[PDB]
RNA sequence: UCUUAAUUAAAAGUGGUGUACAGGUGAGUAUAAUAUUUUUUCGCUUAACUUAAAGUGAAGGCAAAUCCUUCAUAUUGCAAAAGGAUAUC
């Protein structure tokens, strides 16, 4: 309606939601880094 | 550091230098790793030349002189100026014509 | 390099305990030595202090320190430093800002943002602007930054107000323009200024604190307020040197300030979002705060650079002054009964006192 | 050949040369009748007048082929100066809605710098503003808000040659003892006896 | 007169590199040694020199720092860095 209500309905309620599930995004990538580097591993065992 | 120095000889009020590859923390006439050519700096004139023209005798093996400079070598300032003007490197200094 | 903090002019006990307990504790130790300040707070250490306490000679004086629980002994600095606050009521006492805040910028400690700004309220309402634009100046000491987006909105408030209060008077306004200026040319020089928390507010702002229209408004104010009493010879050289001020200024912020866009609609969308951002123009009581002399502003400098022959100028400063009054006028509808916004804006722009 | 260079506003005479290159060369300003000589003499004159030792004849000649090359000192670049003092203050234009490029330029002391041209508003080498009406630069003393002035000064193009501090190295620790041995022993004598 | 914030110049320093080069002497020292030459095969090298690539972010301590301490990041995972200076609009 006016520039107080529409200001007000903002939030950081966005901005927390987005910084909280960025950084499970990088960290889902720290796992799928270290969860690849054990798959490199268990080739190598049962092939030697 | 491997320098294309001078190494004065001679003797009193006769001048002579040998160009030498050494290193540079070195005694200036210590033996050095090669003597790639001599150099005069009293210019010298022609026996049968009577035009007043002078020049200077130089020594250098050019090819020895390139492989040192190609790996790296620092040659000194006078050095420098005998080795641009038989064209390998480009001149330091030159006269301003302003 | 500086005198040590000392705190000898106390109008209440409360005071005295507040900051007593700060300087005991939170202040001194940073005079010491590295080494000895981390025996203070060490275990291994307390019998040792116990018998020949550390001491540091101030004022010839030694001070003793003995052994401190960092965890039960340390007081709570937030709160100390509200005990004190609220309990400063003369100019004696407000005296101690300089060196309490002096004390807590050596201890590293990270106050709340928010903190400058309520200083420079509580100071100035009680007279004492001078206190907060000279701890401004020693920054150096004081670590009072300008870094906040509110702190420089909420100093340029009281000093308009302050030559406001006189009703712009020529010794008063001549001396506001003087501040006025002293600030913009820090935000833009001085480096202590700077700081991540600036770099942010900044970026949704997309104004540089020094040419903010918000900010660029209250130097328009006075300067308009300095050619409206003459526009003698030597006031003459003078007042001719305002004009060249006001058509410069004013010919700047229409440059800034976009066309039909309010204080609210100025920055970024994304500027109003984020509590530590620039949030505080949100609520009514806040707007009307700030938008008072800057409405102000805008309606003396469309009248005076209409009558020097100036059409574009006189319509584009009406343009933001209708679009700020439309804006204000909603605010004084919201705002609730006996708020300090109300009160400022019905005596600023409607002139009831 | 010997080439000579026309003066400059900020080293109108011999004697403002010799004073800014210093090494004590004012001293000879006699030796030299002209502005002319100064840059015609060769080594042989300038050591039959008596410009000696051999360190100040050669820094001089020195000198002599840097002013011919342009490669002036510091100020150097001036073109309005006034007995020996030049002004310098800061132009300011708008690059941006959003800054100002602030330059240190040599104007007159009188005019104003909006009032002078593109053609005088020189603008000095070395010197920068910090900040807001802060000139920086070697010896520019201020004079006001955003003006500072720049005079000939005895030293100030010089290349100043290295000094030891209590003998050097080598004699650094014996230096201090032996002054340490006076101190005591001139101490003894006050208070002593 | 006092008290802030700066400019400038000097004087001591802090840090970087160099004083591991040059120069002097022959007191001591009695030797076959992980010494040395030739051919074949090799390995190491975190300063300086030469060519190139990538990276040069964040705090704290000393009055301050390219000083000291420490962190993030750097194929996987362990492992780094420092800033200063001059122009243009
Ligand atoms: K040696
Ligand atoms: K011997
Ligand atoms: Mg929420
Ligand atoms: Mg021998
Ligand atoms: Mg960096």
């Amino acid at each position: 309606g006016d520039a107080f209500q529409r200001r007000e309905k903002a939030n950081e309620d966005f901005a927390i939601r987005q910084r909280e599930k960025e950084k499970l995004l990088e960290l889902k990538k720290k796992l799928a880094e270290q969860q690849k580097h054990l798959k490199t591993l268990s080739d190598h065992i049962d092939e030697i | 550091v491997l320098k294309l120095r001078l190494a004065r000889f001679g003797r009193t009020n006769a001048p002579f230098y040998n160009i030498v590859v050494a290193h540079a923390r070195t005694a200036r006439n210590s033996k050095p790793l090669e003597v790639i050519g001599t150099y005069d700096p009293v210019p010298k004139k022609d026996t049968y030349d009577t035009t007043g023209k002078l020049h200077k005798d130089i020594k250098l093996d050019v090819t020895r002189a390139k492989y040192w400079i190609g790996v790296g070598a620092q040659p000194t300032d006078t050095v420098w100026r005998l080795l641009s003007l038989v064209g390998i490197l480009d001149p330091k200094y030159k006269k301003p014509q302003p | 390099t500086y005198p040590v903090v000392s705190f000898n002019k106390t109008s209440s006990p409360e005071l005295k305990e507040a900051l007593e307990t700060l300087r005991e504790k939170v202040i001194l130790p940073t005079y010491l030595p590295p080494e000895l300040r981390q025996k203070i707070f060490n275990k291994k250490y307390e019998k040792e202090l116990a018998h020949d306490p550390v001491t540091i000679q101030i004022d010839g004086q030694p001070q003793r320190f003995s052994y401190i629980n960092m965890l039960t002994d340390m007081p709570n600095t937030p709160k100390n430093i509200r005990a004190a606050l609220l309990s400063m009521k003369n100019g004696g006492d407000f005296a101690n800002l300089s060196g309490l805040l002096e004390g807590m910028h050596r201890a590293n400690r990270k106050l709340p943002y928010w903190l400058s700004a309520q200083i420079v309220r509580k100071a100035c309402k009680a007279g004492h602007l001078q206190l907060i634009l000279n701890m401004v100046r020693d920054v150096k000491r004081t670590g009072f930054t300008l870094e906040r987006h509110e702190t420089v909105n909420e100093l340029l408030f009281w000093i308009q107000r302050f030559a406001w209060k006189s009703d712009y008077s020529e010794p008063e306004t001549r001396k506001a323009l003087r501040e006025v200026q002293e600030i913009l040319d820090a935000l833009e020089g001085d480096e202590r200024h700077m700081s991540k928390d600036r770099k942010r507010q900044q970026a949704l702002t997309r104004f540089p604190y020094h040419r903010d229209p918000q900010f660029l408004a209250a130097r328009l104010n006075l300067t308009a307020e300095l050619a409206a009493r003459r526009a003698t010879s030597e006031q003459q050289l003078n007042s001719a040197n305002d004009v060249k001020n006001l058509v410069k200024y004013a010919e700047q912020l229409v440059r800034l300030w976009p066309a039909d866009k309010a204080l609210l609609d100025m920055y970024t969308d994304e500027a109003y979002v984020a509590r530590v951002d620039l949030r505080y123009l949100i609520k009514p009581q806040v707007h009307l705060r700030y938008a008072s002399f800057t409405l102000q502003a805008l309606k003396n400098a469309a009248k005076i650079v209409g009558q020097l022959g100036h059409g574009p100028l006189a319509a584009q400063l009406i343009n933001r002054a209708a679009a700020v009054e439309a804006e204000s006028q909603l605010a004084y509808a919201k705002v609730d009964d006996g708020m300090a916004g109300q009160k400022i804006y019905e005596m600023v722009v409607g002139g009831k006192k | 050949l010997p080439l000579i260079p026309k003066p400059t506003p900020f080293v109108p005479d011999v004697p403002t040369f010799l004073t800014l290159i210093g090494r004590d060369l004012k001293q000879h300003a006699d030796k030299f009748p002209t502005w002319e000589a100064l840059f015609t003499l060769t080594t042989d004159q300038l050591r039959e007048l008596g410009v000696e030792p051999p360190r100040a004849r050669r820094y001089l000649l020195r000198w002599r082929q840097r002013f011919r090359e342009g490669k002036f000192g510091i100020g150097g670049d001036l073109k309005h100066v006034e007995n020996g003092v030049a002004y310098l203050k800061i132009h300011e234009k708008e690059a941006s809605p959003t800054r100002t490029s602030r330059r240190v330029v040599n104007v007159p002391a009188n005019q104003h710098v909006e009032e002078v041209s593109e053609g005088e508003r020189v603008k000095v080498k070395g010197y920068k503003v910090k900040g807001v009406s802060t000139i920086v630069g070697p010896y520019a003393l201020p004079v006001q808000k955003g003006v500072a002035k720049l005079a000939v000064t005895e030293g100030m193009w010089e290349d100043k040659r290295g000094h030891k501090v209590d003998g050097g190295e080598r004699r650094r620790a014996e230096v201090r003892f032996k002054r340490g041995v006076a101190e005591r022993k001139a101490l003894r004598e006050k208070m002593g006896f």
